RNA sequence: GCUCGCCGGAAGACCAAGGGUUCCUGUCCAACGUUAAUCGGGGCAGGGUGAGUCGACCCCUAAGGCGAGGCCGAAAGGCGUAGUCGAUGGGAAACAGGUUAAUAUUCCUGUACUUGGUGUUACUGCGAAGGGGGGACGGAGAAGGCUAUGUUGGCCGGGCGACGGUUGUCCCGGUUUAAGCGUGUAGGCUGGUUUUCCAGGCAAAUCCGGAAAAUCAAGGCUGAGGCGUGAUGACGAGGCACUACGGUGCUGAAGCAACAAAUGCCCUGCUUCCAGGAAAAGCCUCUAAGCAUCAGGUAACAUCAAAUCGUACCCCAAACCGACACAGGUGGUCAGGUAGAGAAUACCAAGGCGCUUGAGAGAACUCGGGUGAAGGAACUAGGCAAAAUGGUGCCGUAACUUCGGGAGAAGGCACGCUGAUAUGUAGGUGAGGUCCCUCGCGGAUGGAGCUGAAAUCAGUCGAAGAUACCAGCUGGCUGCAACUGUUUAUUAAAAACACAGCACUGUGCAAACACGAAAGUGGACGUAUACGGUGUGACGCCUGCCCGGUGCCGGAAGGUUAAU
RNA sequence: AGGACCGAACCGACUAAUGUUGAAAAAUUAGCGGAUGACUUGUGGCUGGGGGUGAAAGGCCAAUCAAACCGGGAGAUAGCU
């Protein structure tokens, strides 16, 4: 259970996506950004 | 999804097996650090 | 021929259980582990040469051994054979 | 004959076939076959060299006779046969000793029509012979550039060579090009025109046309990123620069000859 | 255990890949199981995988890998000849029934087949990393002959029935049988046989190829299925005797015919079409060197051998890939009934499931749905969403058009059930009988029986007959793109990319060009009617002027101009 | 006959709604496009990082792509927090 833990905190350590916050979230973000330009 | 990992047996011998790190200088170079930092399984063979 | 040194390595015990037994009183056939390397012309013979009897044909397979633990250490056991002795007519062992 | 067909479909609108009642309907001569693999366009290091080649039917390759050899034995055309390795037809042949050949069909030869290589053959098409024998001013095909090699010149689908001269060991000729080339008098050569002219007609009329005789699509270079081709790039349209080969060599214009071993031969280039 | 619901071209069954004991039995409930658990794919122990014929190994090869020498490269190393590996392909042979809690084409019963070794006997020219054949192989379409399978009748066994009727044009069930061996059919292909001669198959050849004759008109090859045997056997609905009520033994009737019929088989066929459709071995043949009263070949018989590894279990999934017992992904094989064109869809059979939290209540609100007065786009960025349309036959159908389309334009009418025509027709199939015989798996006649649309007329029911499920909304003007396609895996499917077609330009073969310190390889076993690059992008009418700038092509006089 | 028409398997992904600490790190449901072809799919093989491949989107190259991942130079450098 502990290193089912360590590697499933370590999930999202090296992401990419950029519309989910964190690689995972979603949000309105994109438009938030886009709005305030 | 199709996920990435879709096994087969005879593409895992023949890409990283033991008699395929053996065929190169490069893999035997990687036999060397596996049995140098001393690995319980060096190759992936069964 | 077979030397009888190699001859007496082959058989290591008679396998008992259920499926032996229906085996023995219902088809004349002696169930027995044998050497892993054995092949059928050996255990055949052995079997003639050993226990005095009249072998038909011997079939053979190999048993897989069980990943079992102590505690929380695994082992596999070990893989052994097995080899089914169908006698002829006048047999008692 | 050419084949306008009719417009049931799209894709059918603008085909025209180059039928041919007279090429055989059946299979090849089997021993003159052999296998061909497609490559892909792509060489030893399995890279691709040549780009947009793929696909396409499966093809068998037929050893057609370019040497023609077997001199002073007669030869009857026993058919004719679509070639799918050429542009031109294959005539299939029968020496009188008994031996099958393929060569390339000239204009006018149909089936049971005697041929006949080496020196003392008629001058009449179809008959291979060294261009010391050919009188001056004979359209010629399947013409060998270094004697005994094979046959190199004309060999695609209507295509003839005119011998315009004989000064010494050399014979000078007007290729198909509208090059003018010396070549050496002793190389063989056949007589007449080779043999599917009208292969030029053929419109294809659709994009999967061109894929089964495989030919793979053609991005052109103006439509992909700087970091792809040269041309590349704008904010729609956008060319602005002088055109080039994928790898910044001048297309429209530039010459790209350069041997200097084989510009002896070379009377004058073609224009 | 009895009911109820769900899947049933799957949510059934069998595998491959992958996993690796999860399989079966006994036992335990700590943790694992989104709850409880006596249960479990959990814990513990024991058991379980039986092969000459299935698969692998093996023989042969494709793509491709590796590669003695070799060519090449500062070194490492690249490429590659001989070779050697490499299946996803080619190559010998087993089927039915029974059995275990758990394996079975493997065990048992019955009946078989294949390939090698050895021995005997009879005849005898055998012999290759060599020659020839063969293996040997496309897309589409069309029927014909069959079968699997199903339906109905006959037969056999059982029932006469909780509620009106049910001894009959009644109800329920069964009606199964293989490989192998023998026969040779519906098809399909090909003229056959004998003699002589030859510049071909690196040599030889009796084989193949070729050229002459002569004669006969048939022979040969292949082939589904049927039929006979296998099989006076097995299986069989059910009864009988004991019954650790789990079953265990014994016995066991009929076991036929008609029709329908595949996407399976004849069929690797046939017809056709361009886009012109693997290889090598096994296999059959020919001989060369050699061996020639020997060895070897062929045939019969006998005898021996056929090793090794896989075999459990899941396998559209709670066991594989997805961190999960995850609403996802995952190749092949089998494919019953009724209605239906159908593998759609509805309801069902075989079979398998009810999705590992439940009990209530019946607020707002959210989600998935049903219906809605009058109105009917007034909503809104926009008819988004929903509603509507929806089948088959027949009538009918405009502009425009590349003469194909548009077109299912548009718009209509008919549709159930019963009866008659006709105790079910037209059609399909086709027995007994009869006739002939080159005599049988034959052809001609004949129509019993079975199957069976579709139409008209008459009548009848309902508000409604394409009644459910399933199943086009239509028309008008216009921009872009000719069209089918492709693309931003995961906010963009588009007018963008592609395209056929056009043009310009390079390229004479050791081609230009590309990958490569090089060797080499692709271009291409191609040769200018070809190949590469670039732009434009079907088709129709067309494509005007400018060479000063930048580029390219050509010129060589003069100026300037490096190493030396 | 057909890059032909309608339409299942099969491939895809146009719209809407749900979901958005999901049942799911891209799906479900209802409609939707192709469906004999430039189709689709299984098994194997080949191409590799300024390199591949690209019917071209800067797309894709193991949930990573205007230059992959791993290890090293390496405690880079950071007048900045």
């Amino acid at each position: 259970m502990d290193i089912n833990w360590r590697h499933n905190q370590s999930t999202f350590y090296h992401f990419t996506s950029d519309h989910r916050i964190s690689g995972w979230k979603e949000t309105n973000a994109m438009y938030v950004a886009l709005n305030s330009q | 999804m199709k996920r990435t990992f879709q096994p087969s047996v005879l593409k895992r011998n023949r890409s990283h097996g033991f008699r395929a790190r053996m065929a190169t200088k490069n893999g035997r170079q990687v036999l060397a650090r596996r049995r140098a930092k001393g690995r319980a399984r060096l190759t992936v063979s069964k | 021929m077979i030397r009888e040194e190699r001859l007496l390595k082959v058989l290591r015990a008679p396998h008992v259980s259920e499926k032996a037994s229906t085996a023995m009183e219902k088809s004349n056939t002696i169930v027995l582990k044998v050497a892993k390397d054995a092949t059928k012309a050996e255990i055949k013979a052995a079997v003639q040469k050993l226990f005095e009897v009249e072998v038909e044909v011997v079939n053979t397979l190999v048993v897989k051994g069980k990943v079992k633990r102590h505690g929380q250490r695994i082992g596999r056991r070990s893989d052994w054979k097995k080899a089914y002795v169908t006698l002829k007519e006048g047999q008692n062992l | 004959a050419v084949v306008k067909c009719k417009p049931t479909s799209p894709g059918r609108r603008h085909v025209v076939k180059v039928v041919n009642p007279e090429l055989h309907k059946g299979k090849p001569f089997a021993p003159l076959l052999e296998k061909n693999s497609k490559s892909g366009g792509r060489n030893n290091n399995g890279r691709i060299t040549t780009r947009h080649i793929g696909g396409g039917h499966k093809q068998a390759y037929r050893i057609v006779d370019f040497k023609r050899n077997k001199d002073g034995i007669p030869a009857v055309v026993e058919r004719l046969e679509y070639d799918p390795n050429r542009s031109a037809n294959i005539a299939l042949v029968l020496y009188k000793d008994g031996e099958r050949r393929y060569i390339l069909a000239p204009k006018g030869l149909k089936a049971g029509d005697q041929i006949q290589s080496g020196v003392d053959a008629a001058i009449k098409p179809g008959n291979t012979l060294p261009m010391r024998n050919i009188p001056v001013g004979s359209t010629v095909h399947n013409v060998e550039m270094k004697p005994g090699k094979g046959g190199q010149l004309a060999r695609s689908a209507g295509t003839y060579v005119q011998i315009v001269a004989r000064d010494g060991a050399y014979v000078t000729l007007r290729l198909r090009s509208g090059e003018m080339r010396k070549v050496e008098a002793d190389c063989r050569a056949t007589l007449g025109e080779v043999g599917n002219a009208e292969h030029m007609l053929r419109v294809l009329g659709k994009a999967g046309a061109a894929r089964w005789r495989g030919v793979r699509p053609t991005v052109r270079g103006t439509a992909m990123n700087p970091v792809d081709h040269p041309h590349g790039g704008g904010e729609g349209r956008n060319f602005g620069k002088h055109p080039v080969t994928p790898w910044g060599v001048q297309t429209k214009g530039k010459k790209t000859r350069s041997n200097k071993r084989t510009d002896k031969f070379i009377v004058r280039r073609r224009s």
